[PDB]
RNA sequence: AACAGUGGUAGGAGAGCGUUCUAAGGGCUGUGAAGCCAGACCGGAAGGACUGGUGGAGCGCUUAGAAGUGAGAAUGCCGGU
RNA sequence: UAUCCUUGGGAGUCAGACUGCGAGUGAUAAUCCGUAGUCGAAAGGGAAACAGCCCAGACCGCCAGCUAAGGUCCCAAAG
RNA sequence: GACCGAUAGUGAACCAGUACCGUGAGGGAAAGGUGAAAAGCACCCCGGAAGGGGAGUGAAAGAGAUCCUGAAACCGUGUGCCUACAAGUAGUCAGAGCCCGUUAACGGGUGAUGGCGUGCCUUUUGUAGAAUGAACCGGCGAGUUACGAUCUCGUGCAAGGUU
């Protein structure tokens, strides 16, 4: 229980919008112009 | 004083003077000896026929590491362009003795 | 060394810096006599401070009140009061540090 | 105005604003410092005769 | 929210907006509850496995009947000294032995468990388990 | 790592006679000496040139029909009051100006472009009063 | 939870207002105009690591061209005969650092007319 | 290990660093903790660490799940100048 | 020589700009059938300066080596 | 309480639906912190007093009544190096001179002078624009929640799975 490492390929960071210019989809949050 | 052109632009090296050469392997702590002496000078042994024959320069490999951290930034005039990168450049310090 | 802070005596701290430009390198007796010869509105306030600056030194460090000279003469802005467009009433910290020569 | 002024064009406009030392002499009576050509506030005498 | 704020409807658009400091937050967490469930097959095939970690490293310790007489917590400290268990532990007893439950609740490391109320958590935290043998026959019957 | 000089520059003094040379032909070789192009040590921010003295400026000549054609303009700060002159009057009334104007164009512009112009000395006739420096004659290479 | 985040903004704005240490005027105090002259001063410093690679060339050529006028040869006439007779691949830098020593340069200048 | 390749907005895919929190452990702090100001160090970036001053009660670290988000732009809103 | 089919997930754009070549036309003058290129999304060198012309495509260093267009009196590197 | 900790949480942590605004229905703020303790400065000195300087209290007066910590804009006073023939999105490479000594490192700070160099964001076929926006600093401020569809991934069982 000290190092409960989850299975690989079971979780994925949620995509964000408007939290970076180099991260992608920040200016218009990937919704077009 | 010899002009040695080993791995890069030729450098002027007199007797008893340290220089900075690019990262050859060189096993820092040991000695090394270049082999491409051009124009050993003094008594003017020209560089006729691609590097004077028999002329070598013995050197002692002394210190390997990096340079000052040049941090290259780069961006365009528009379109949200941004790029950033650091770069430590490796180097090798060698002292100089006994021009052959 | 002698110190005299006047804290929040009511004068605008740019009309008081125009009087502390001749008493930051002069002799101590030769500055107090020049303060009463000036027509400056905020001249008496400084006079009182200076007079108290000498009397701090010659009583508590006992340092020969005709040998002193003025080292630091600054004026700092203090807390303001605002009235009614809005009118501010500025204030001033006046300090004077006197030392021997 | 069209654009504000910096701290360099502000502090250069205050060289010709400072005030000067008035003319101070040494009273012949018993004073230390007093404006020239005038009557002292502390002795209160002119030339060589106290008129007060 | 923007609507449940005791705010104005007239233009000062509105005095309680998302950008206004007087207004509330745009999104914000609301009264919700997250309660999912595994299948029944995946709810009884794990309690064995955390038990199975304990048969490896001898973290199971089995006792007979959990002999007690009264509620003296001085006895349990001698029992933990006797079984040489040091940190947090477990006690599983099948019949709700009242002298056991009234004791040891004040001793900080340990806890007692009525044998049906085992679950996948306390086996992981308490990391060792004083079991009566009388409870071992029960736990195969439910799983 | 290469040699770059530092305020230790021994200026020579060179005499150049303009006996029958042309305006732009003789000024094109003088403004490399002024800038210091001919010295083996030369750094573009230290002004390692050397002084030149020009003798018999009124003996110069310019080819073609330029002695009536080339008109010198010196428009002042006054709008609509731009003066103008020719090149026959310039090499006769004051021929000093014609050489030091055409030198001035070939020199760079800026601080060193007007520092280097202080090394130029163009006198009339054929005599310089600078004999305390002992200049020597340098012909046009 | 709620995250205020005050300790993470100033440490992200000191490291810009430290790289502006030495600019004129307001451009080393105000963050709004110190960020522009850091994003431009990394842009010139990339553009001008290519000119100093190519404007030390116009230094070494202009010094060699003056050191060749001692022997009548221009620069183009000299380099043309410096690759024919002589097999040396001497840099235009290291054929310029020896300008101080006339004797040295002269020796190499004698071979230029040997195959010209 | 040799080759091949690396401008880039819309947009698509992938790998990361940080900010608060409640616990399984493990561990510094009144011989001075957070926060603050300095610095001429470390990492490919986001960012880390060590000395020194100031502060007078707490913080933090590989390990897992959640995050009222990490701001330079709204003829933004409140304060200060 | 290594690309293109299928199926499925995810979209963006829907007034582009100018310089050329094959038929006309229009005033055989500035639309338009075709097609190419660049910019848009592309910096660097040349045309004095120049979004569309000329050459060319930036991983990052180095005070390494030869060329492209274009150039060689001086500004400004080279006859 | 995987809730907030004074721009949050109720409008309101404090003599708040108050003060203010409006004839009226109605609208509607701002504002927490000495110290373990009040031990909250006897007395001396300048001054009309405020406010000081000593002295005392205290572990700390840099803790003295808007009093913990106390950032930034803004305003200052000293001091090393430059600056009164010079046309500059203020920087960037080259570079003496001069002053310094570091988390020891191809050091640090200034920089006479030469080269190159049409701010930032949004939007447009397209920017240097006079096309739009910002006085500056600080704070707050904008894509995921159970309910339904569909696909990928992970996992359990699997012609049976699941409450």
């Amino acid at each position: 229980l000290h190092e409960l490492k989850p299975s690989e390929g079971s979780r994925k960071t949620r995509n964000r919008v408007g939290r970076g210019i180099g991260s992608g989809n920040g200016k218009t949050a990937g919704k077009g112009h | 004083y010899a002009i040695i052109k080993t791995g890069g632009k030729q450098i002027k090296v007199e007797e008893g003077q340290t220089v900075y050469i690019e990262k050859l392997a060189a096993e820092a702590g040991e000695t090394v000896t270049f082999e491409d002496v051009l124009f050993v000078g003094g008594d003017n042994v020209k560089v006729g026929n691609p590097t004077v024959e028999g002329a070598t320069v013995t050197a002692k490999v002394e210190k390997q590491g990096r340079a000052k951290k040049i941090t290259v930034f780069r961006y365009k005039p528009k379109k949200n362009v941004h790029k950033k990168q650091g770069h430590r450049q490796p180097y090798t310090k060698v002292t100089i003795e006994k021009i052959n | 060394q002698a110190k005299a802070v006047a804290r929040t005596v009511r004068i605008a701290p740019r009309k008081a810096r125009l009087v502390m430009d001749l008493i930051r390198g002069k002799q101590v007796g030769e500055a107090v006599s020049i303060l009463n010869l000036t027509p400056r509105a905020a001249s008496p306030i400084i006079e009182k401070v200076l007079k108290s600056a000498i009397a701090n030194a010659e009583h508590n460090y006992e340092m020969d009140a005709n040998n002193l000279v003025i080292s630091q003469a600054f004026v700092d802005e203090g807390p303001t009061l605002k009235r009614f467009s809005q009118i501010n009433k500025r204030t001033s910290h006046i300090t004077i540090v006197v030392s021997e020569k | 105005p069209f654009r504000r002024t910096s701290k360099m064009k502000k502090r250069l406009r205050r060289t010709h604003f400072k005030l000067n030392v008035p003319g101070m002499t040494e009273c012949p009576s018993c004073g230390e410092m007093k404006l020239s050509h005038r009557v002292c506030k502390a002795c209160g005498s002119y030339n060589g005769k106290d008129i007060n | 929210n923007r609507s449940e704020v005791r705010g104005g409807g007239r233009k000062p658009g509105s005095i309680r907006s998302p950008q206004w400091r007087g207004g509330g937050v745009v999104f914000g967490p609301t009264p919700r509850s997250y309660s999912y469930k595994l299948p029944k097959k995946v709810r009884r095939l794990a309690i064995k496995s955390v038990l199975s970690s304990k048969v490896i490293d001898n973290n199971i310790i089995v006792l007979e009947d959990l002999t007690l007489d009264t509620a003296k917590t001085k006895e349990m400290a001698a029992i933990l000294k006797g079984l040489s268990v040091e940190k947090k532990a477990l006690i599983v007893t099948a019949d709700a032995n009242e002298a056991v439950a009234l004791s040891a609740r004040n001793i900080p490391g340990v806890t007692v468990v009525e044998a049906n109320g085992i679950n996948v958590l306390d086996v992981v935290n308490h990391e060792k388990l004083l079991i009566t043998k009388a409870a071992v026959e029960k736990v195969e019957e439910v799983l | 790592t290469p040699m770059a000089n530092a305020s230790t520059i021994e200026r020579k003094w060179l005499v150049v006679d303009a006996a029958g040379k042309t305006l732009g032909r003789l000024s094109s070789e003088v403004a490399a000496i002024l800038r210091g192009k001919h010295k083996p040590t030369y750094t573009p921010h230290v002004d390692t040139g050397d002084h030149v003295i020009i003798i018999n400026a009124e003996k110069i000549e310019l080819t073609g029909k330029k002695l009536t054609d080339k008109i010198y303009y010196r428009h002042t700060q006054h709008p609509g009051g731009l003066k103008s002159r020719t090149a026959l009057e310039m090499r006769t009334n004051y021929p000093e100006k014609m050489l030091e104007l055409a030198i001035k164009g070939m020199l760079p512009k800026g601080s060193l472009g007007r520092q280097m112009f202080k090394k130029l000395n163009v006198y009339r006739g054929s005599e310089h009063p600078h004999e305390a420096q002992k200049p020597e004659v340098y012909e046009l290479r | 939870p709620r995250v205020k985040g005050g300790t993470v903004t100033r440490k992200r704005r000191k490291k810009v207002l430290k790289l502006a240490k030495g600019y004129f005027g307001s451009k080393h105090t105000l963050y709004k105009v110190a960020n522009q002259q850091v994003m431009k001063s990394g842009n010139y410093a990339f553009r001008d690591r290519r000119q100093k690679k190519r404007d030390f060339r116009k230094l070494w050529i202009t010094r060699i061209n003056a050191a060749a006028r001692m022997n009548g040869l221009s620069y183009s006439r000299l380099m043309h005969g410096l690759k024919l007779s002589g097999i040396e691949v001497n840099r235009k830098m290291l054929a310029d650092l020896a300008v101080n020593d006339l004797t040295a340069f002269n020796q190499l200048a004698d071979a230029a007319k040997a195959q010209l």
